[PDB]
């Protein structure tokens, strides 16, 4: 099942419901996932999030082995 | 909706 | 087929490769550079603090031109 991430304005960070921080967010991904790196992330933000923050986050996962990566607008 | 991106550096 | 640049500035102005465009222009200008060779590879780099509402009207005027081979540069 595919999992969607989601950043806020404030730059507070959750995948599905559960809030999650740069250093957490792998860890919280990989039980959902069961470290299938195939897993479809659905990246959302809030229209004011900036693109330093999304390249944080896409970053992390990238360096994970997440690849499979859409944006949802 | 989505759109899918390629990370690259 | 030629990587193409696709800039936002921290102002929101916006460039292919050097070429300054606007939501109105940018296909015209981006189909000189690739001929209408939708499987060109886009590459995005924008200001620290362009935001994703900015980032997602780029990337649905790339998508709905049919321009699906997009890279995000940090």
């Amino acid at each position: 099942k595919p999992v969607y991430l989601s950043v806020k304005a404030d730059n507070s960070m959750f995948i599905g419901n559960d809030p999650v921080t740069d250093e957490t967010m792998i860890t919280a991904l990989n039980a959902l996932t069961e470290g299938k790196k195939d897993t479809t992330i659905f990246f959302r933000a809030d229209k004011t999030v900036d693109y330093e923050t999304l390249m944080k986050v896409m970053d992390t996962l990238h360096q994970a082995g997440y690849l499979k990566i859409g944006l949802v607008g | 909706q989505p759109i899918s991106v390629t990370m690259v550096t």
